[PDB]
RNA sequence: UUAAUUGGAUUCAACGCCGGGAACCUCACCGGGGGCGACGGCAGGAUGAAGGCCAGGCUGAAGGUCUUGCCGGACGCGCCGAG
C-alpha cells in the first residue's frame, strides 16, 4: 500500500473549498479511495502597531490579522488518479504541496 | 616593591602572553584571547618598537580600550577623550585596566542655582 | 618616452621591467631597491 | 629648413599623404596608439605594424629614439611633414607626435604598399 | 573611502525599502518595511480588520 | 553641567512620548582626519590619469598629507551657471 499526502493552503476559504471539491470529484470519478479532507489548524498571523506616525496622542494601537486555512487530503496509490491532479486549475492564492508516503 | 598576582613588574616582563593573560581578570583575558584589533596590533607594534627607541614620534592613540601590559610600563601615551589626545603616564600599577577609563571624556559637573 | 635611451641601434631601458605584469612596466629607481607601485612590489638591489 | 637629426630618408609628399590616409583608416576600422610613449610601448611589445612620425616636432628627443627603435624591431616607420596632420589623421584635436598602428583594418592595402615604399627609402 | 562600513547587527544594518527609515522596521517573518509605511499597505498585503 | 547631553513635543490632550531598541551605526550632537559639485561654456590636453603605491617623516589609522617613482592605459581639474 502506498499513499499520497496533499496539503492545500489558502487565505481565501472559498478557493480552498472549490479546490477540495474538485479533488473529491476527481477521486470519486477515478474510483480510488480518498481520506476525507481534514482541515488542519488555521494559522492566525497577528501584527499590532501604533496608529500615530509620530509620538503624539493617546496610546492607540491597531490590530492586523491574516487567517490562512490549510487542509490535508490523503489518497491511495493509482497512477490514473495522480495523472489528473496536475491538470487541476489552482488559483494564484492556493498553494498545493504533495508528498508520497509508503 | 610593586606586586601583582604575587609577582613583580620585572618578573612580569618575562612571562609569555598566554600566562600573563591567565593572571588577568576574565574580561581583559577574554578580549586578548578573541584577538586584538588590527589597529590595536599596529599600535602595539608602534609602542613596542618605540620602547626600543627606533620610533621617536610622540605616541598618540584612539584605542581607549587598549589594555595596558606590564611590558608597556615606563612610557607616555596620548589617548583620545573625544576632542584631544590627553596624555597618560604608564606606571607599574597600570596593569589590568583599560585606557578609556582614565581620560576625562566627561568634564566635572558643578551645580548652581535652579532656573 | 624619456625612459628609453638608444645607443648603437639598440634600446636601453632606464628602469627595470617588472616581471609580474609584463613589458612596458618600468621600475622605480630609488638606488637601494627597484620598486613598482602598481602593486607595491620591491626587489632590493 | 634643415631635416631633423632623426631623419634617415626623405618621404615624398604623396607617400606622406598615403601614410596619413592609412592612419585615418586604421583609426576608423582598426587600432592606433596615439603618442610616442605608446608607440614605443607597442614597438617594444612588437605589436606595432607601421609607425608614423611627425617631422615638425619641436623637441627632438621625443622622436629622436623612434627610427633606430623601429629599425631594430624590424617594423616600417614613415614620416609626415606636420604633427598637426598626424593629429588630424588620428582623429584628435591635439597634435600627435607619432602614431603606431596595431590593426591596419582597411589600410593594409596601403600599409603593405607603404611597406615597400618605406623599405626602398632606407636603401 | 566613501563606502559605509558593513554591519550585520544594530540599527545601521537595517533600512526600510520604501522610505529608508533606519528605525522601526518590523520583522514578523521578514517584512522589511518601516512601521508607518505599514499602515497604508497592510490591506494591499491582505490584512483586514476584525 | 557639558565637548554633547541633537532637535521636537506642554495642563488635561509632552513626560517607558517621536525611538517598535542611546556600546561603532542609529547621526540629526561635539572635537578631529580625509574626500568627490554632475551637465553646457572658457582654458588646458596624451609630451601620459584624474587612480594606484611602496621606503618612509607627519596623520587615531586611511596614498590621508608630504620627498618618492614606476605603473593600468586613457582626456580631467579651477571658475561662469548649475545641480
Amino acid at each position: 500500500m502506498q499513499k499520497a499526502r496533499i496539503k492545500i493552503a489558502s487565505t481565501n476559504v472559498r478557493s480552498l473549498d472549490e479546490v477540495a471539491n474538485q479533488i473529491k470529484q476527481i477521486a470519486e470519478r477515478t474510483g480510488v479511495r480518498m481520506s476525507g479532507p481534514i482541515p488542519l489548524p488555521t494559522k492566525r498571523i497577528r501584527i499590532t502597531t501604533r496608529k500615530s506616525p509620530d509620538g503624539e496622542g493617546s496610546a492607540t494601537f491597531d490590530r492586523w490579522e491574516l487567517r490562512v486555512h490549510k487542509r490535508l487530503i490523503d489518497i491511495e496509490a493509482d497512477e490514473r488518479a495522480m495523472r489528473q491532479i496536475m491538470r487541476i486549475r489552482v488559483p494564484e492564492d492556493v498553494t498545493i504541496e504533495i508528498e508520497l508516503i509508503s | 616593591e610593586f606586586r601583582y598576582r604575587g609577582y613583580t613588574l620585572e618578573q612580569l616582563m618575562n612571562m609569555s602572553l598566554e600566562e600573563l593573560a591567565r593572571l588577568f581578570p576574565a574580561r581583559q583575558r577574554r578580549s586578548l584571547k578573541r584577538g586584538l584589533t588590527p589597529e590595536q596590533k599596529k599600535l602595539l607594534r608602534k609602542i613596542r618598537l618605540a620602547k626600543k627607541g627606533k620610533y621617536k614620534k610622540p605616541i598618540r592613540t584612539h584605542c581607549r580600550d587598549m589594555i595596558i601590559l606590564p611590558e608597556m610600563v615606563g612610557l607616555t601615551i596620548y589617548v583620545h577623550n573625544g576632542k584631544e589626545f590627553v596624555p597618560v603616564e604608564i606606571k607599574p600599577e597600570m596593569i589590568g585596566h583599560y585606557l578609556g577609563e582614565f581620560a576625562p571624556t566627561r568634564k566635572k559637573v558643578e551645580h548652581g542655582a535652579p532656573g | 618616452w624619456k625612459l628609453y635611451e638608444i645607443k648603437d641601434g639598440k634600446v636601453i631601458r632606464k628602469n627595470k621591467f617588472c616581471p609580474r605584469c609584463g613589458p612596458g612596466v618600468f621600475m622605480a629607481d630609488h638606488g637601494d631597491r627597484w620598486a613598482c607601485g602598481k602593486c607595491g612590489y620591491t626587489e632590493w638591489k | 629648413m634643415a631635416k631633423p637629426s632623426y631623419v634617415k630618408f626623405e618621404v615624398p609628399k604623396e607617400l606622406a599623404e598615403k601614410a596619413l590616409q592609412a592612419v585615418e583608416i586604421a583609426r576608423d576600422t582598426g587600432k592606433i596608439r596615439k603618442g610616442t610613449n605608446e608607440t614605443t610601448k607597442a614597438v617594444e611589445r612588437g605589436q606595432a605594424k607601421l609607425v608614423i612620425i611627425a617631422e615638425d616636432v619641436d623637441p627632438e628627443e621625443i622622436v629622436a629614439h623612434l627610427p633606430p627603435l623601429c629599425e631594430e624591431k624590424e617594423i616600417p616607420y614613415i614620416y609626415v611633414p606636420s604633427k598637426k596632420e598626424l593629429g588630424a589623421a588620428a582623429g584628435i584635436e591635439v597634435a600627435a607626435a607619432s602614431v603606431a598602428i596595431i590593426e591596419p583594418g582597411k589600410a593594409r592595402d596601403l600599409v603593405e604598399e607603404i611597406a615597400m615604399k618605406v623599405k626602398e627609402l632606407m636603401k | 573611502y566613501n563606502k559605509r562600513k558593513p554591519r550585520k547587527f544594530g540599527k545601521g544594518a537595517r533600512r526600510c525599502i520604501r522610505c529608508g527609515q533606519y528605525g522601526p522596521i518590523i520583522r514578523i517573518q521578514g517584512l522589511m518595511l518601516c512601521r508607518h509605511c505599514f499602515r497604508e499597505v497592510a490591506p494591499k498585503l491582505g490584512f483586514r480588520k476584525y
